[PDB]
């Protein structure tokens, strides 16, 4: 603490709340649409058949 | 030719010349935008 001499830290661009959103998006796509959403529009498919 | 200014670590109120349109963010304080 007390910032010592003229040294700073600066904040990151993406906050931790937004990062967690991105990972959650990937989980939804792979569970529902398999790997189809990696190229073109997403198509649904039952999980046991996948 | 319009601009804006960002102050790094100030509780914007040590700033000297300020008018309206003040706003404090996590990074610092910004004057010149709405
Ligand atoms: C900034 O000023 C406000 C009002 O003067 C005060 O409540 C606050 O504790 C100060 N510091 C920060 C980090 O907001």
């Amino acid at each position: 603490a007390q910032k010592f001499n003229g040294l700073t830290v600066l904040p990151p661009l993406l906050t931790d709340e937004m990062i967690a959103q991105y990972t959650s998006a990937l989980l939804a796509g792979t569970i529902t649409s398999g790997w189809t959403f990696g190229a073109g529009p997403a198509l649904q498919i039952p999980f046991p058949m996948q | 030719n319009q601009v804006a200014v960002l102050y790094q670590d100030v509780n914007c109120w040590r700033v000297y010349s300020t008018g309206s349109n003040v706003f404090q963010t996590r990074a610092g304080c910004l004057i010149g935008a709405e």
